[PDB]
């Protein structure tokens, strides 16, 4: 998945979440957090939302 | 997104069903199905659930090894065959889409009817439920049948008012049986004549039955 | 390995009243990674809330759901008739053991409404055809509750006798119910007097009708 134009508006259990990537502002629209997902497919995140700091955090423990 | 599934079976007891779900796309390459299933009157149970692109399905414990869920790429249908059946697995049978994420199921397959039992495909013997002693009473005794469902209307559909068609029980012999009875005006009684129109489809009836009061 | 246990059984609720139904699970569930559905007579589940909370598509306003943890309701503000269902519940955090609850059934409340009873002799075309079949019929009555018993030759009957229940009536919100007596014609040829009685709160006096062959 290359860039983000819309984020994912419904908050995902970490039991789902294999890892996170991050994107930025520059050669691409959003800046974004993009899920690997536990079925292999990859989500696109608000950084600026909470869960999302809260799953990324956990992934990294 | 819609599921299609196959049609009603009848099968013996001891004897094994597989139960087809065609999904509307190429596109369990984002979702699962799951199959879920409803024996008469009671409630849903899950039975287990197939992410295709995992390649292997995961299973009720309470079916574990009974069960095997499959799905076809190419077809994008799914598949459930359920074997040493037993007369507790005489269900309505749903296929269920669902997302790896999540898990709701979002949307639901039409269903199978699976009958399991020793009875063979029978006909209904129907006789009138004949009025006597305002209003009356009459109908129709659909008798000894197998195996679900039946449908009943009356004076081919103009009679809907006041309509009553029970829901079938089981007998003891595994054949089924109901009664159709409807309300209608004293005085009508000479004056107008009343057919039910009994399908049963499985074994392919159709029976009209006049009734009159005596 | 989730348990959802889900209370009341039957919910008896006047048009226009408050529905609270509950789903209490075994175990914590996890991101509210619980599910309500609905199912009216004789028809696929529908979904209304995923994610405990969230109201899913095309499903009226008067439809919610909360809670967290163990704690789930099922809220349809102002009941509507064509509300008559069993909701169902269900936890998804387990994706290798998806659970549901048992259901709770929303009934239609309304006054007081008496059956109609009347008897039906065997038909002579089913003794032609080796059987005789008795049937009672209890007419539109409300409540569902009701107590049907056979008294053949005055001897009142045990366990020779089946009952259907209809769904609860969309336009009067009634039930309807029918008892059968069914014999062998030898059987059936045995005795005379066959009478139906039945017992509703709407009735005064039990309720007897009965003929002779």
């Amino acid at each position: 998945v290359t860039c983000c134009y819309n984020f994912t508006n419904r908050k995902i259990s970490v039991q789902r979440l294999a890892s996170y990537r991050r994107i930025t502002s520059s050669k691409c629209p959003k800046e974004a957090v993009i899920f690997k997902t536990i079925v292999a497919k990859e989500i696109c995140a608000d950084p600026k939302q909470k869960w999302v700091q809260d799953s990324m955090d956990h992934l990294d423990k | 997104v819609e599921l299609v599934q196959s049609g009603a079976e009848v099968k013996k007891p001891g004897s094994s069903v597989k139960v087809s779900c065609k999904a509307s796309g190429g596109t369990f390459s984002s979702y699962g199905i799951s199959w879920v299933r409803q024996a008469p009157g009671q409630g849903l149970e899950w039975m287990g659930g197939i992410i295709p692109i995992f390649g292997t399905a995961n299973y009720a414990q309470k079916f574990q090894g009974r069960v095997t869920i499959t799905a076809d790429e190419s077809t994008s249908t799914a598949y459930m065959e359920l074997s040493s059946l037993r007369s507790e697995d005489t269900a309505v049978y749903y296929c269920a889409r669902y997302d790896g994420i999540y898990g709701e199921l979002d949307f639901w397959g039409q269903g199978t009817l699976v009958t399991v039992s020793s009875a063979s495909t029978k006909g209904p013997s129907v006789f009138p439920l004949a009025p006597s002693s305002g209003t009356a009473a009459l109908g129709c005794l659909v008798k000894d049948y197998f195996p679900e469902p039946v449908t009943v209307s009356w004076n081919s559909g103009a009679l809907t008012s006041g309509v009553h068609t029970f829901p079938a029980v089981l007998q003891s012999s595994g054949l089924y049986s109901l009664s159709s009875v409807v309300t209608v005006p004293s005085s009508s009684l000479g004056t107008q004549t009343y057919i039910c129109n009994v399908n049963h489809k499985p074994s392919n009836t159709k029976v009209d039955k006049k009734v009159e009061p005596k | 390995e989730i348990v959802l246990t889900q209370s009341p059984a039957t919910l008896s609720l006047s048009p226009g009243e408050r529905a609270t139904l509950s789903c209490r699970a075994s175990q914590s569930v996890s991101d509210a990674y619980l599910a309500w559905y609905q199912q009216k007579p004789g028809q696929a589940p529908r979904l209304l809330i995923y994610d405990a909370s969230s109201r899913a598509t095309g499903v009226p306003a008067r439809f919610s759901g909360s809670g967290s943890g163990t704690d789930f309701t099922l809220t349809i503000s102002s009941l509507e008739p064509e509300d008559f269902a069993v909701y169902y519940c269900h936890q998804y955090i387990q994706l290798h053991s998806f659970t549901f609850g048992q259901g709770t059934k929303v009934e239609i409340k309304r006054t007081v409404a008496a059956p109609s009873v009347f008897i039906f002799p065997p038909s002579d075309e089913q003794l032609k055809s080796g059987t005789a079949s008795v049937v009672c019929l209890l007419n539109n009555f409300y409540p569902r509750e009701a107590k049907v018993q056979w008294k053949v030759d005055n001897a009142l009957q045990s366990g020779n006798s089946q009952e259907s229940v209809t769904e609860q009536d969309s336009k009067d919100s009634t039930y309807s119910l029918s008892s059968t007596l069914t014999l062998s014609k030898a059987d059936y040829e045995k005795h005379k007097v066959y009478a139906c009685e039945v017992t509703h709160q709407g009735l005064s006096s039990p309720v007897t009708k009965s003929f002779n062959r």
